């Protein structure tokens, strides 16, 4: 019916503890595995935090808002999914100040806030830049999402994919650095090849095929067109004006039955139906075409002058037509070829996180150390700040400091080494020596220095990861009433 | 609650554990299948009281009507009832001796697993046992048929196997079947036992029974011809009856002149049918359904002769001998899937006229026992004894070579088998010797239904064979417990039979050691 | 602290019950190793039986009820497809790797350590096989020995000596000029009507539908076989007309009028067969696919024709290359560019069926391999076996070294995991000690099935050594130590590559299963 | 784990005696038959007696439990601990253990 007082808090405490839980050891390069039981025995070793929890149905509203905010995480960012949900679910689990103390939330929430303000500026101080001209340096960053893949072959073909085109995408010139790869660089499977025949597109590509032979085969000024008997002539008049502008290709919004491909074969162009409104504009912004509301209303300026040519050349038993120029149109496309769909899929996937690190390195030339170095920097930063917090708030401050030990905590743990003998000498080396080094080796399981094992994360990864696990911790302890309506 | 089941992963199975002793599981399932037939080894065999699928009462004592009603669910189980179905093939008898011989080899097994002897070796004794046994059976030959076509010998060797299926009557099928058997022969190189057909008829007693030539069929000829020498056999399995088109032919009749004139026109045009039987060259009709009253004068109107087969299997009899096929369609002039036959003419034999398809022109390969019996349950089970009696034969076709019966050879065959056991070092003497003592388990079977203590028979079997008296077998008696010369007494058996019985006899027991465990599946 | 309709194991316990399943899977393909190994039943449930040795059936066909059992049946279907065998022992290793394992997770290890144990001790076997390998060149004698060890373990050790040398000279047929062996060159056909040891091989195609006439040529010593996809049987109107009828004797005309699209192409069968070698010391044969009226069977048989029908689309281009002549898909076009060569063509009768035979070809490039059995079950056995034994010269073939077999290199390898310590950590050498003991349960095994005690043979084999590079392995008969080479005992370098590599991978990856969710089952 | 995989316990009750005869071979080079010194019996002391207190007791009790011993044995004499007495007495702390050279009368 309807549950309120602590009851709600302490519940929501366990629903997100509960899922931290389970990806607790799903943290780094020796992340364990999870074995889902499905209702038809079927079972899957997976070790991705969001496939975990993707296909885990829950109960509780407040494990659904904590996995759909790790959802919304994964689309902007593509890394960072498992940290956000273990600092969450941790900065929840300290339920000492909560019951025992009886402290409200409104007083924790001043806490939460005031590290995370704390937090965020202890990163910058640690911060490291980035020689992003250099394309062996960003290739060295970009090697720790290829390690263990298939892109591994040919890594240094996989980075500048996805590096320049990012950089085609990046439009520095509005100061902001908008970046849109799903907009932009859209990818497409090319059955046929293999994965060194991926390569670039300096434009937009059409996925259709080509039904009869009447069609332009190669064009040096593509003229891109964008827009019984009753239904011929209405189809008849249509199609005139649009023949009137002898054009080299028509690519409508709306369909072209069989009449209307008629008349357009006479004409001998490429019969191009069925895309969308915003491909039209990025069909236009690739050649400079004019889209019109009717056929009817086609004037001589609807022309794609200025792009580079028109091509309908089949590759590996589908024909694909492509309106690319050799210039930047605000666009591109990644064409991956491959010998089978088994190694298209893994490439598509592969390729696309690539992109997402190369957009944050980009978007801010800023990296931090990694490996629980960054954690235990920032720990160290607050336990020192908490020193002079005249207050009751210095008690949940402190804890958000030991808090962020989780991250080489579980490192250490899938490691098999001893997780308190460590992460005690780890705590006293970032006193002592410099902060911006010292983390956790993940494969070693000992200590070192980040600045010898390039293990350097981008900084906009871990401010929205700490962001979104404050925000998510401050949400959940706000909720102090489940209630039902409809 | 642990601990639960162990070895238990595979669709919950039954999985017998190791203390549980799986194997021996497997083997139990097949002694109980000897215990079923058991009893019905020998001329003194218990008949079973058996219940058709149909609700029907049986009272017979044969292997392959008990396995074939029993419903044999166990895997283990039908491996040796395969072998039964394989020992049908190349002989027709011997089956009970797989399903005796192979319970006692399995059980015999138990002895030595139970000891800790390994499955594999075993399975090399029995192996080694079955590879000399058919080196000393040629060797226990006795006699052999003479080949003469003299009924006075094919009687005389028939009698082993008829008795046991229907003894006290071994006297007359004997002879009967001596004259279908020695008809054939001549036929060198071609006998069969689908060439010696069985037509059981009601009637007072086995002795009322008689052979003749030619596909004999019980049913009289409906017509009123009497012979017939037409080739031209049309058989027809739509009945003779009022007429339906197979188009539309809607037929209004509204008041009773109209019924009448559309009578006569039906009339009429049945008049035409039968017309066109003798138009196509035909003088033969055959049917299986009803035969209607018209259409019966005009089979006597152009002198053709009416045949009524109400059985399916006496249609598919004729079918596959004189051609003549049978066609949805009543009585349409199709000449050529018509028959051809020599002579087809009816004969009283036994108060009970029965038509016949004898072959006059031709050299003629085909015989019938027609068999006369006052209960259809008796003569069934005297046609089972015609089969194993006429299978008997076909395998003499064969090398010619008789052996002893009566537990006579099991006893030589085991006590030849036993010495080469004791000499033979190493482990797998202990199977080989239980491969000698699985083949007194037949003796053992033929005195217990006799009514005599088994061990008594074995003592005295082995004592005589220690003197060298070989061909010394049960003597069948209930008073007499004593034994004698099968020889003498003329019992004998046929070396085939118990060459490819102690063969696959062996394998489906090897077969059934080889296995560990069952387990389920699903496509 | 969990959900309704939810849950998970958090501890060890997720191994306990992986491990479990593997122990569980260990105990059941462990009796079926080797040739004295038991066999285990496949019963379908609609009654069919099914017995077989090969690991890949017992767990491709098979229905396991643990979910955890399943992902290493899937890893069978991997390891046959690359190999074509080492599917059982692959899963004897995978168990008892996880139960070493357990041993030492017990005693607090992580079992990440472990794993990388495996890494290590994988990496130096593999090594180990290439100074053991023997090149030895591919001869008659050898792949009889690589054919008689895969064979053996697949039928009752009488049908060996029957199958080795069918199985060799299939090979040996297809094996010439370097080329790439291809398994589609032997077709594999089945027979009833006759027992198991008639199994031969056949140096031509096989059909199942032949001639049915009886003026026909029992046999065809020489003939220009016509390659043909034209049905010669009552056909539609194939101009521009149609059957239009009054009647059923106007619809009788329309079949003499119909069977004229037939009857001028029908003669035209004779007329080329005058033509190409029409005189007396010549033949002629055709072997079109479709169907044929009995008038044509009837009236080619009076020329002397073999005629065939109904066959299949892959029979139709083996032919072609054993005959060649082009297939001709209208007899209006024809010519003697579509005719073939062949040698002895004769009918193979059985008990009641009949089947075709076209022996003694000129370069087919293809043979087959005619099985013969009385059961239906004993054909799929002996199948699987031939398919099993044929990968196995392939693999000795394609790669032209062999390693010993009887565990002499487990034995061997075990001995040398031993001599070798880490280089990355020192809590990595418990993982390599789990990796040797692994690996002795194949000769453990063996002593078990063979019916000797497990302990005494494998410390015999073990306890052999000398001043030299020595084989030992268990001898299945006697249960004392063999060398592997002195009698005959190989193995594929393949089989044993790829089983250190699937063990591996699988047992690492089911040991770094830290935890069992239910997604909603 | 040897006796599951079907091995008798009397084979490897044979091993032990195998192995301990081995294990006391390789004891007799592994002992050192120093002189005993007052530095050494300390070092054997403070080993027996830190496993029964609380690394407190260890000095306090180590010079009594050596020089009571010292007292008992000169010229290679038999020596007897009952020559030693053990008393107690309360209204002290733990740490106020000493020796005594006399005796202690009720």
């Amino acid at each position: 019916k309807r549950e309120s007082g602590r009851k709600v808090q302490s519940g929501n405490i366990n629903a997100a503890k509960t899922i931290a839980d389970i990806i607790r050891t799903c943290l780094g390069p020796k992340s364990m595995m999870k074995m889902l039981l499905d209702p038809m025995g079927g079972i899957v070793m997976t070790n991705d935090g969001n496939a975990i929890l993707r296909e885990i149905q829950v109960q509780h509203p407040a494990a659904k808002s904590m996995i759909e905010i790790s959802r919304t995480q994964d689309e902007e960012v593509g890394d960072g999914t498992t940290s956000v949900i273990i600092l969450a679910g941790e900065m929840l689990s300290v339920a000492e100040h909560f019951l025992e103390q009886q402290m409200h939330p409104t007083v924790v929430i001043s806490a939460y806030r005031k590290a995370l303000d704390d937090m965020i500026s202890t990163l910058k101080k640690i911060s490291i830049p980035v020689d992003i001209s250099d394309s062996d340096m960003m290739l060295n960053i970009i090697n720790s999402s290829i390690t263990t893949k298939a892109i591994s072959r040919w890594s240094s073909l996989a980075c500048n994919i996805a590096l320049d085109a990012v950089k085609m995408v990046q439009f520095e010139e509005n100061g902001r650095k908008e970046i849109d790869i799903k907009k932009y660089a859209r990818v497409e499977k090319i059955p046929g090849g293999i994965i060194e025949d991926s390569c670039v597109l300096r434009g937009v590509m059409i996925n259709k095929d080509v039904t009869h032979p009447r069609m332009r085969r190669y064009i040096k000024n593509p003229r891109i067109v964008l827009l019984l008997q009753m239904e011929e002539e209405y189809i008849q008049q249509l199609c005139e004006d649009i023949i009137q502008l002898k054009p080299d290709v028509v690519i409508t919004e709306k369909g072209i039955s069989d009449l209307a491909q008629h008349y357009l074969m006479r004409a001998n162009i490429t019969a191009i139906r069925r895309v969308r409104k915003t491909d039209n504009n990025r069909i236009a912004r690739a050649c400079g075409a004019r889209i019109v509301s009717r056929p009817e209303e086609l004037r001589e300026d609807d022309v794609g002058t200025g792009a580079g040519l028109l091509e309908i050349k089949k590759i590996g038993d589908e024909y694909f037509t492509f309106i690319t120029d050799c210039k930047d149109p605000k666009a591109c496309t990644i064409l991956l070829r491959g010998a089978s769909k088994e190694i298209l899929s893994e490439v598509e996937r592969n390729l696309q996180d690539a992109m997402q690190v190369c957009r944050n390195v980009l978007l801010d030339p800023q990296l931090v150390p990694g490996g629980g170095a960054s954690e235990m920097a920032v720990a160290h930063a607050l336990t020192e700040k908490s020193k002079a917090m005249t207050g009751v708030e210095q008690w949940p401050y402190r804890a958000v400091a030991q808090a962020l030990e989780v991250i080489p905590r579980t490192l250490i743990q899938n490691c098999g080494a001893s997780t308190i003998r460590l992460l005690t000498s780890l705590r006293a080396k970032h006193t002592q020596e410099n902060c911006e080094t010292w983390g956790v080796n993940g494969e070693t399981g000992t200590l070192v220095d980040m600045k010898e094992l390039g293990i350097w994360e981008p900084l906009a990864v871990k401010l929205q990861t700490y962001k979104t696990a404050v925000e998510t911790a401050v949400l959940l302890l706000r909720i102090d009433d489940i209630v039902s309506g409809h | 609650k642990a601990p639960g089941f162990a070895q238990m992963l595979k669709e919950g199975a039954k999985h017998f554990s190791g203390l549980e002793e799986a194997v021996y599981r497997n083997i139990q399932a097949c002694k109980e299948l000897a215990q079923t037939t058991r009893t019905a080894y020998g001329p003194n065999g218990m008949n079973k009281m058996v219940i058709n699928h149909l609700e029907k009462l049986f009272v017979t004592n044969d292997a392959a009507t008990i396995l074939r009603e029993l419903e044999v669910q166990h895997p283990a189980a039908k491996m040796i009832v395969m072998a039964s179905h394989m020992q049908e093939q190349e002989v027709g008898d011997g089956t009970n001796f797989v399903l005796v011989f192979a319970g006692a080899l399995l059980e015999l097994a138990e002895e030595l697993l139970r000891i800790g002897l390994s499955v594999s070796e075993v399975i090399e004794g029995y192996e080694i046992a079955c590879r000399k046994a058919h080196e000393i059976l040629p060797n226990l030959v006795c006699c052999s048929a003479k080949n003469l076509r003299d009924i006075d010998e094919v009687s005389s060797l028939l009698r082993t196997s008829i008795m046991s299926k229907q003894y006290g009557n071994e006297v007359f099928l004997a002879k009967l079947i001596a004259q279908a058997c020695v008809s054939i022969f001549p036929d060198s190189g071609h006998f069969n036992v689908d060439n010696i057909r069985v037509c059981k008829i009601l009637g007072s007693g086995i002795s009322s029974s008689s052979v003749l030539h030619g596909m004999v069929f019980k049913k009289e000829t409906e017509g009123d011809v009497t012979s017939v020498k037409d080739a031209k056999i049309a058989v027809y399995s739509c009945p003779f009856d009022g007429m339906i088109t197979e188009t539309k032919g809607t037929v209004l009749i509204k008041t009773a002149e109209e019924l009448m004139n559309f009578s006569k026109g039906e009339e009429n045009l049945m008049d035409a049918q039968v017309k066109a039987i003798a138009d196509t060259g035909a003088n033969v009709v055959v049917t299986g359904g009803k035969v209607a009253d018209m259409a019966l004068h005009y089979a006597n109107k152009y002198n053709i002769m009416l045949v009524r087969l109400n059985s399916k299997w006496d249609l598919r009899r004729l079918c596959k001998t004189v051609g003549a096929t049978a066609l949805p369609r009543l009585t349409p002039p199709v000449l050529e899937e018509m028959g051809h036959c020599d002579s087809v003419y009816l004969s009283e034999v036994g108060d009970t006229q029965v038509v016949v398809f004898k072959h006059e022109k031709e050299d003629g390969a085909i015989s019938t026992i027609v068999l006369r019996g006052s209960t259809d349950n008796l003569m069934d089970d005297i046609e089972r004894a015609v089969d194993d009696g006429v299978n008997t034969f076909k395998v003499l076709t064969r090398d010619k070579r008789l052996v002893p019966g009566g537990g006579a050879t099991e006893i030589e065959l085991a006590k030849q088998i036993t010495s080469y056991g004791e000499t033979c070092p190493g482990l797998e003497q202990y199977a080989i010797k239980k491969f000698a003592e699985a083949f007194e388990a037949i003796p053992r079977a033929l005195a217990e239904n006799s009514g005599v203590k088994a061990n008594e028979v074995i003592s005295k079997l082995y004592a005589v064979h220690q003197e060298g008296n070989k061909n010394v077998g049960l003597d069948i008696e209930a008073e007499v417990p004593a034994v004698k010369d099968m020889l003498e007494a003329g019992i004998l058996d046929t070396y085939l039979g118990k060459y490819w019985a102690i063969k696959l006899a062996t394998n489906a027991a090897v077969t059934v050691l080889r296995v560990d465990q069952i387990i389920m599946a699903k496509p | 602290t969990l959900n309704p309709k939810a849950e998970v194991a958090r501890a060890q316990a997720a191994l306990a019950v992986n491990i479990s399943a593997a122990r569980g899977l260990q105990d059941v393909l462990r009796t079926n190793l080797g040739p004295k190994g038991t066999m285990k039943m496949l019963v379908s449930g609609a009654g069919d039986i099914k017995l077989t040795k090969d690991g890949n059936v017992l767990l491709h066909e098979m229905q396991i009820q643990h979910p955890t059992a399943s992902l290493i049946a899937k890893v069978a279907t991997a390891q046959d497809d690359i190999t074509g065998d080492g599917t059982t022992s692959n899963v004897l290793i995978i168990g008892e790797l996880l139960k070493q394992a357990d041993l030492y997770i017990s005693e607090g290890l992580h079992p990440r350590i472990i794993t990388e144990g495996f890494e290590a001790a994988k990496e130096k076997a593999l090594q180990f096989l290439e100074e053991v390998k023997v090149s030895r060149e591919m001869d008659r004698e050898t792949l009889i020995d690589v054919a008689r060890t895969s064979l053996r373990t697949k039928v009752h050790a009488e049908l060996a000596d029957v199958l080795t040398e069918a199985v060799v000279d299939s090979i040996l047929a297809i094996k010439k000029q370097d080329e790439p062996i291809d398994l589609f060159m032997i077709e594999i056909m089945e027979m009833k009507h006759k027992s198991e040891t008639d199994t031969s091989l056949i140096r031509g195609l096989v059909l199942d539908h032949g001639a049915r006439h009886p003026d026909m040529k029992k046999r065809v010593e020489d003939a220009y076989i016509l390659t043909c996809n034209v049905s010669l049987e009552y056909e539609k109107t194939e101009v521009n007309s149609g059957f239009f009828y009054k009647s059923a004797e106007e619809r009788e005309k329309l079949v003499k009028a119909e069977r004229k699209f037939i009857e001028d192409r029908v003669k035209k069968i004779i007329e080329l067969k005058r033509k190409v070698c029409g005189d007396s010391d010549k033949g002629f044969v055709v072997i079109n696919q479709k169907g044929i009226d009995p008038f044509s069977l009837d009236a080619l048989s009076k020329e002397g024709i073999v005629a065939l029908r109904r066959a299949k689309r892959r029979n139709m281009e083996r032919l072609t290359l054993a005959c060649g002549g082009v297939a001709l898909n209208s007899f209006d076009d024809l010519s003697p560019d579509c005719l073939g060569h062949a040698g002895l063509v004769y009918e193979y009768t059985l008990g009641e069926e009949k089947f075709t035979f076209i022996e003694k070809c000129n370069n087919p490039r293809s043979v087959t391999l005619l099985i013969k059995g009385p059961n239906k079950h004993t054909l799929t056995q002996i199948k699987d076996a031939v398919r099993d034994g044929l990968r196995a010269v392939k693999n000795a073939i394609d790669d032209g070294c062999v390693v010993p077999g009887a565990g002499a290199v487990e034995v061997a390898m075990a001995e040398a995991l031993i001599k070798h310590k880490p280089s990355v950590k020192g809590r990595a050498q418990l993982g390599v000690q789990a990796f040797a003991d692994a690996l002795l349960i194949i000769p453990k095994v063996l002593a078990q099935n063979s019916g000797f005690d497990l302990q005494e043979t494998l410390v015999k084999i073990q306890a052999e050594h000398s001043e030299s590079g020595q084989l030992v392995g268990v001898d299945l008969n006697t249960g004392e130590p063999m060398v592997a080479a002195e009698v005959g005992v190989w193995d594929n370098y393949c089989v044993k590559k790829q089983l250190l590599h699937s063990c591996t991978v699988i047992a690492t990856n089911i040991l770094l299963v830290d935890e069992i969710m239910r997604a909603g089952m």
